């Protein structure tokens, strides 16, 4: 073939995720920003906030949809923008072989209503959002610390937030107990600046402000 | 000691504010250096400042005579009262 | 070889040795300082300098894929040799 | 055009409170707003394009052991990224940090003539092409 | 200072301090607590030790990689003690034995061993001496362990002139021999307080005062040629004190009355066990032993800190000593005994 | 712009109302805590540092933070309360091990270039 | 004598002689137990009694204000004026031009390389003005990589 290492392309997919991604923007005017298919045959939907429990909802049950398996739900903080947190829900719909992608967006001090009563998988992914982001969900059942230890201080997986942390470990022989302390690296971490000043991709040329 | 060691101005270059100053400036400054050669008056200058006048006096004292939206002979005026005392 | 210091320790390739008043001896106490012998410096003098008559030359180290990649050495100066920058054996032209 | 239990909320956002930050890495740190500018050796201008966040720099030892470069600073490594200078400016009083601002550098545009190189009169004409 | 010896950091461990510490006798009560102090810093300390390699086990995990040195070392060696201390800034003595070993008595590990280190010290070019001592340290007292420690003292003063010397009262702790000693003596039966222990005043001393004690007189400038004197803050009297330690651990109390030559038949009689012995006549005396105010030294205080009352600290020792009937009993239950004025 | 949906409280006096009963929450149980970890510490000094953490964030102004921390702190008497924190979490508030950092310009200037 | 901090181990305040007032940055920090320069001053200061006001680097750019408006406006050259005023006042006294011909101190290149204390004490600076001074043959090294 004459792209034997470019990765092929499907366009029937494209279409009829393209044809479904207006069908959904259609059906919830009120939450549906914007919708996009990636080059990968990718749909993402962008919600207001507000809509996270209608559209999901709508997707889980409708039957031309029936988006019944959350995946996963996660966010990517991006300190540049207003609301630097962007909640991002992964469906997979069994009876359709297909997967969406739910977005949203939130500040630091917002809560989201918790999508435990839709999706029960969300509980658990709701907590990790909390405990690495510090986003907290209204009506959740048990929000609370997940992954980092007891009494942590600081939300890890904000950008903000130093790699190495604040505070280290050790144990103490005077108390005879493991105690805290501020982090000090025998070896600070190296970091590497090895992004290239020559533009790498035309077709993502963000135009001139 | 309080005898007068430097007196600083600060005034805007365009600032109608510090106007005054500049009327008094091109005028009166250079008799008034005649006057007290040894005295370093000093007009660091600069912009959107409000014109102030800032006199050292002996051990390390300052005060701080503000002269916004003087008039040269208002400036003037303030002048002669800070040196009128030796010390 | 080895130069020995004058507090009396084994002095390594880098010219790495403790101060006399350093502190920072008492770790060797009850061990051994780790140096090597082989001193790369001095064993790559003893490299015979090869002379081709050829204006430039091309080294890889020997063993192709297992040697340096290759470069090529312009032996046009007569004053002095030319030095592969990888493994550093020489070259010279024979009265060009 | 939301009403969710709208109330007045002047006061600027203050949320240094929640980040967890350690009261000595909240004030005597003083980070800088610039965009980067472009690496001298190179003459590509990628780099040069978003603003950068970083704190300034703090001791650095050497180990009594084989001697790395020792640090007890946290904030020494972390550098941010953000597409405007008003973004970038109010993410740092937002976290509550001093700051100072760079204004960009930008590349004066500067007429270049081929015909110059050869001219009649103009000291410009070159010696050598 | 050398080149290598500024100090850096921020005081945590992987911060200089630079002081490269060599005490001696660290495999003990205070050796533990003055290394971990000396850990937290930053200084490379030189830990000699004679015990078996595991029993220093406990002291590797408190200075970072590379800081604490474990030496082999021998009492009667010179050549030993000048390997450990070549390379140091400040040497720490902390040997001491409250029995009598059989190749080693008072006499050798009190003055015969201080003797060497001060004097092999001050060869090898060392900036500082702490040497510790009783403080009841007296060349009459009939206990051998006060008796060898004065003269230890004033030989060490002898041969190394600027070297700080510390007389601490009666460490209390963890593992203090002092506090787990009285605790000890309800299996036999009840306490034979001497003299229903009516007429001995101490002045208990917490250990941490006494470690940061060490470390601030390891910084201070002045501590050059000075001796001092750590004592607790208050004073309790013998009987008052027994009864603070066994209504914090909850135990039974039958104050027997015993002789004085009695209980240095009974100190022979637990002499003879070759293992650890319970306690010596030597012991016996020193508790009988009152301590002396000795205001004209210059007290813990001097050394920027703040001593911990016992009533503080209490719980720490003897939570271990209550069964279950009281493990989980609180601080504040008893109250402090009787307080002799200072 | 100048208007954000709130969290729980709609203004300061609501949430100063849910920082007192989350304070009273957390002078209760604090012998109880203290009784149930083994406290080293006596009961006193457990309950200031709970004022004194209270008290530390007293500049906050702000409805929708003031309800951040308050559902925080009921966090931390949650865990605190079903033996989640042991013994080293719970003294990690009382920061003992590490040395005083002195607070006077002659001091900073003898220990380093700490600004 | 005091060790003090070099301009690439501090945050400092350097005007050029067009006028313009910018700021250096902490590269590295002092080595051993040098500190910054003002620290070191206001240090003393509080030992000898007359402790200064400011105790910042924000508080001494304050004061630094306070004395002269322009040496906080960073990258910002405040033009001057009174050139007449500064004219007339020259004026007054008179003093006479001598028959001495006007010699710079750097002449050369070799003169350049030596002038300041951080480039006497360089050793790569050593090798230029040994280059230039003698011919090319006292300059060469086995440069490869
Ligand atoms: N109330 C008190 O007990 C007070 C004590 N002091 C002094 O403090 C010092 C240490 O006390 P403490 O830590 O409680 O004592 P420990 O018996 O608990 O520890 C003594 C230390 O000295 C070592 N040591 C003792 N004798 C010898 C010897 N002959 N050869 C080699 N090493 C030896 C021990 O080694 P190893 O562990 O292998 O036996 C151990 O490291 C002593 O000098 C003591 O007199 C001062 C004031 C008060
Ligand atoms: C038991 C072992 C661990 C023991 C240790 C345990 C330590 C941690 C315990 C949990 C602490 C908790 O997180 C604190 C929090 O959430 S919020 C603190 C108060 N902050 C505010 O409420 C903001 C607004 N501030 C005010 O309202 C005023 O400052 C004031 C409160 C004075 C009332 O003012 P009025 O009167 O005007
Ligand atoms: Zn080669």
């Amino acid at each position: 073939d004459t792209r034997p290492t470019i990765r092929p392309r499907n366009d029937v997919v494209h279409k009829q995720l393209s044809a479904f991604g207006q069908y959904v923007a259609e059906i919830l005017p009120k939450y549906v920003q914007q919708v996009q298919v990636s080059c990968f045959n990718e749909l993402e939907i962008f919600i207001h906030p507000d809509g996270v429990i209608p559209v999901l909802t709508f997707l889980r049950d409708h039957t031309n949809a029936q988006f019944k398996s959350l995946a996963d739900l996660t966010a990517v903080d991006v300190p540049t923008r207003q609301n630097r947190f962007e909640i991002v829900y992964n469906l997979l719909s069994l009876r359709f072989n297909s997967q969406i992608r739910v977005k949203t967006y939130t500040d630091e001090l917002t809560p989201i209503e918790s999508s435990v009563t839709v999706y029960k998988a969300a509980n658990w992914y709701e907590r990790e959002i909390w405990d690495m982001f510090g986003v907290f969900f209204a009506n959740h059942p048990d929000l609370r610390r997940i992954l980092t230890g007891y009494g942590f201080e600081g939300h890890p997986f904000r950008k903000d937030f130093p790699l190495s942390g604040y505070v280290e470990l050790r144990y103490d022989d005077e108390v005879k107990r493991v105690v805290a302390e501020p982090v000090e690296l025998a070896q600070e971490f190296r970091k590497f600046d090895l992004n290239s000043p020559w533009e790498a991709f035309p077709a993502y040329r963000q135009p001139p402000e | 000691k309080l005898g007068l060691r430097e007196i600083r101005i600060h005034l805007c270059q365009r600032s109608p504010g510090s106007q005054g100053v500049r009327d008094f400036i091109e005028k009166r400054y250079v008799e008034l250096k005649k006057a007290n050669p040894d005295l370093p008056i000093l007009i660091r200058e600069c912009s959107d400042v409000q014109p102030k006048l800032w006199a050292r006096y002996a051990f390390g004292q300052e005060k701080n005579v503000s002269l916004n939206n003087f008039s040269a002979d208002q400036v003037t005026r303030t002048l002669e009262n800070v040196l009128s005392g030796k010390a | 070889g080895v130069r020995t210091s004058p507090t009396g320790e084994k002095v390594t390739h880098t010219g790495q040795a403790y101060d006399d008043g350093d502190y920072r001896r008492v770790r060797f106490s009850d061990r051994q300082k780790e140096v090597n012998e082989n001193f790369a410096i001095d064993l790559i003098a003893e490299q015979p300098v090869s002379e081709v008559g050829s204006r430039v030359i091309s080294c890889d180290g020997g063993g192709g894929a297992l040697g340096h990649p290759r470069v090529y050495i312009n032996l046009d100066k007569e004053t002095k040799t030319g030095t592969c920058g990888y493994c550093g054996l020489q070259f010279r032209q024979p009265h060009h | 055009t939301q009403d969710t239990q709208l109330i007045a909320v002047d006061e600027k956002l203050d949320i240094t409170t929640l980040t967890g930050v350690p009261e000595e890495h909240i004030k005597t740190r003083k980070v800088r707003i610039f965009v980067p500018a472009r690496n001298n050796m190179q003459s590509g201008v990628n780099n040069t394009k978003k603003w950068k966040m970083e704190f300034d720099t703090r001791e650095r030892w050497e180990n009594p052991l084989m001697g790395w470069s020792s640090t007890a600073d946290p904030l020494s490594n972390l550098v941010l990224t953000f597409s405007t200078k008003e973004d970038a400016v109010a993410f740092a009083e937002k976290n509550g940090w001093s700051f100072d601002v760079e204004e960009r550098k930008v590349p004066k545009p500067k007429s270049k003539s081929y015909g110059a190189n050869f001219s009649w009169n103009k000291r410009t004409r070159v010696s050598t092409k | 200072l050398h080149h290598a010896l500024i100090p850096h950091g921020k005081g945590g461990r992987s911060s200089v301090s630079g002081i490269v510490a060599t005490v001696f006798g660290a495999t003990g009560f205070l050796g533990r607590y003055v290394v971990n102090h000396l850990g937290r810093m930053g200084s490379q300390v030189i830990v000699p030790y004679r015990c078996e390699p595991y029993d220093t086990m406990h002291l590797r995990p408190m200075g970072d990689l590379g800081q604490i040195i474990f030496m082999e070392w021998n009492g009667k060696d010179k050549d030993s003690i000048r390997k450990v201390v070549e390379h140091s800034n400040v040497v720490i003595n902390l040997v001491g034995r409250e029995w009598e070993t059989k190749n080693f008595d008072f006499e050798d590990v009190f003055v015969k061993i201080p003797h060497a280190i001060a004097q092999v010290s001050k060869e090898a070019g060392v900036e500082k001496l702490i040497h510790i001592s009783h403080l009841n340290a007296d060349i009459k007292s009939p206990s051998r362990y006060l008796r060898s420690k004065a003269v230890g003292e004033k030989e060490v003063r002898a041969a190394f002139p600027e070297a700080t010397i510390i007389k601490p009262s009666d460490i209390f702790g963890r593992e203090d021999r002092f506090l787990n000693y009285f605790a000890s003596m309800r299996w036999f039966g009840g306490v034979p307080l001497i003299s229903l222990g009516k007429e001995t005043v101490k002045q208990p001393v917490y250990i941490v005062d006494v470690s940061k004690g060490i470390i601030n007189a390891i910084k201070d400038p002045d501590a050059k040629g000075k001796t001092f004197a750590f004592v607790g803050p208050n004073r309790y009297l013998l009987f008052d004190l027994v009864q603070y330690i066994f209504a914090v651990a909850y135990r039974p109390f039958l104050p027997y009355p015993l002789p004085h030559f009695a209980y240095r038949w009974v100190g022979r009689l637990f002499e003879v066990s070759p293992f650890e012995p319970w306690t010596t006549r030597d012991k016996v005396e020193r508790v009988h032993m009152s301590d002396m105010t000795l205001p004209h030294l210059p007290g813990l205080e001097d050394l920027g800190i703040q001593a911990t009352p016992l009533e503080l600290k209490a719980i720490e020792v003897l939570r271990r000593h209550r069964t279950y009937r009281w493990l989980t009993s609180e601080m504040e239950d008893v109250k402090p005994a009787k307080t002799v004025n200072i | 712009g100048t208007s954000v949906k709130p969290i729980f409280s709609r203004d300061m006096n609501e949430a100063k109302r849910r920082v007192r009963e989350l304070y009273r929450a957390w002078y209760r149980e604090v012998p109880n805590t203290v009784h149930l970890f083994q406290l080293d510490i006596s009961v006193k000094q457990g309950r200031d540092k709970v004022r004194e953490m209270f008290m530390k964030n007293a500049h906050v102004t702000d409805p929708r933070v003031v309800d951040l921390l308050v559902i925080k702190g009921k966090m931390e008497l949650e865990e605190t309360i079903n033996v989640w924190k042991q013994r080293t979490h719970i003294m990690r508030f009382f920061h003992e091990t590490e040395a005083p950092r002195p607070t006077d310009f002659l001091s900073k200037f003898y220990v380093g270039h700490d600004p | 004598i005091l060790p003090g901090a070099a301009y690439t181990e501090k945050s400092a305040t350097y005007v050029n002689t067009e006028g313009r007032a910018q700021q250096t940055k902490v590269a590295v920090t002092p080595p051993g137990l040098a500190r910054e320069d003002w620290k070191i001053i206001r240090a003393l200061s509080e030992i000898a009694g007359m402790t200064l006001p400011y105790d910042t680097l924000d508080q001494v750019r304050s004061r630094l204000e306070e004395v002269s408006p322009n040496l906080v406006r960073y990258d910002d050259v405040e033009g001057a004026n009174y050139f007449q005023q500064a004219n007339e006042l020259s004026k007054l006294v008179n003093q006479q031009l001598l028959a001495d011909p006007l010699v710079p101190p750097q002449l050369t290149i070799k003169d350049f390389y030596m002038t300041d204390s951080i480039s006497r004490a360089s050793q790569t600076m050593a090798k230029c003005v040994k280059a230039v001074t003698e011919g090319i043959q006292a300059v060469e090294e086995p440069s490869i990589c």
